[PDB]
């Protein structure tokens, strides 16, 4: 589970960086 | 639905979007200047698109259409003939049969593989993605390019420290002129180096690191940037650019500190006022030897950690990125591998 939590920390950092980088996810009408 | 099957076939084989009745499940903007946003209409979908499999199917179809439209806009052709590849797609005739059978998935996978193959061939033979990645590794990662940045540092030693000690009112026009003359002397074949632009940030490197991460902090206010054009911007996003900027600033800090250490050592070893002793000093082994031992410890720390980094992180990532594009299959997969490597570098 050590590699699992390491990958989870990496994914959390990636999510934080993607949210900081202009938020490419959007929804329109 | 004979019209809807034809529209879907056109979208999956040429990427041409013609929805005058707002019936197709996907439509793009500009009907940011080069990158248009593709909106998926859930009110006119053919399935639920809620499960992971259906979401991946929809994303694959949308990526196929986007790649087709990008190839069309790059080749300046109204349509992509089937002779450009070895994959042919048959038009849908029975909507119920297509929905109930796996023929839809087969055709989608076939067209997606065809689009990915065409895109990879184009970006590998006409755009030289290998040269592009080599140039970006030389610019931001310092891969086999330490000489240029070391020469730049040695040429702008006083300018950098005076800009870091002064406020924002200090004119950096001399540094900008040095950078532009260096870029002009650089060979024009290197598009990345010719498009490299320099700028000043109000925040420092530890400041931006604490702003981007969960850590705590007027030095090192310089940075560089590349304006990724079309159609390369759909692959090279801005998050990888910011990662490159952060890595470049970190490497610049390390190289400037090592240059300061080397200059201090050269002064200590070449100044006669330092290497001279006598007149019953009784202070030589107490002061000069002490500061030399301190400088040797600082070297055996800084150079050692820099070697460890550039070997077990930088070199490994360079080797992985060099071996990844061997017989590629998906440009999106290459980009995902690059982003994962950058994330590993940042999270080490």
């Amino acid at each position: 589970q050590e590699v699992r939590e390491h990958q989870m920390k990496k994914e959390r950092f990636d999510r934080a960086l993607e949210s900081k980088l202009l938020g490419k996810r959007h929804i329109t009408y | 639905s004979q019209d809807y099957c034809t529209m879907l076939y056109e979208w999956l084989t040429q990427g041409i979007l013609n929805d005058p009745y707002q019936e197709f499940m996907t439509y793009d903007d500009l009907e940011r200047a080069w990158d248009t946003q593709y909106f998926i209409r859930k009110d006119v979908l053919l399935r639920d698109c809620d499960s992971e499999e259906d979401k991946n199917l929809l994303f694959k179809m949308l990526r196929t259409g986007i790649l087709l439209k990008v190839v069309r806009a790059s080749l300046q052709i109204p349509t992509i003939p089937s002779n450009s590849s070895d994959i042919t797609i048959q038009e849908i005739n029975d909507f119920a049969d297509l929905m109930e059978g796996s023929n839809l998935e087969l055709y989608v996978d076939k067209c997606y593989s065809r689009a990915n193959e065409i895109f990879l061939k184009l970006f590998f033979q006409g755009y030289d993605l290998i040269n592009v990645l080599k140039h970006l590794q030389q610019i931001f990662l310092g891969y086999q390019s330490g000489h240029n940045v070391l020469k730049f540092l040695t040429k702008n030693m006083g300018e950098l420290t005076k800009h870091y000690r002064n406020d924002n009112n200090a004119n950096y026009d001399k540094l900008l002129q040095n950078f532009e003359l260096e870029r002009q002397s650089e060979n024009p074949n290197n598009l990345m180096r010719q498009l490299l632009m320099i700028q000043f940030d109000t925040e420092t490197l530890p400041q931006v690191l604490s702003h981007y991460l969960q850590i705590y902090p007027a030095i090192y206010h310089l940075k560089f940037d590349i304006n990724i054009p079309y159609p390369l911007n759909i692959i090279i996003s801005r998050t990888c650019m910011i990662k490159y900027q952060i890595i470049l600033r970190y490497q610049l800090v390390l190289q400037y500190h090592s240059r300061l250490l080397d200059e201090t050592w050269m002064d200590l070893n070449k100044t006669p006022s330092w290497k001279y002793r006598g007149y019953s000093h009784t202070v030589k082994r107490r002061i000069v030897r002490a500061t030399r031992v301190l400088h040797a410890k600082m070297n055996h720390f800084i150079k050692t950690i820099m070697e460890y980094f550039n070997q077990n992180v930088i070199d490994k990532e360079v080797y992985s990125l060099e071996k990844c594009y061997r017989n590629p299959t998906l440009a999106v997969a290459i980009q995902n591998e690059l982003e994962g490597g950058l994330t590993n570098i940042m999270t080490n």
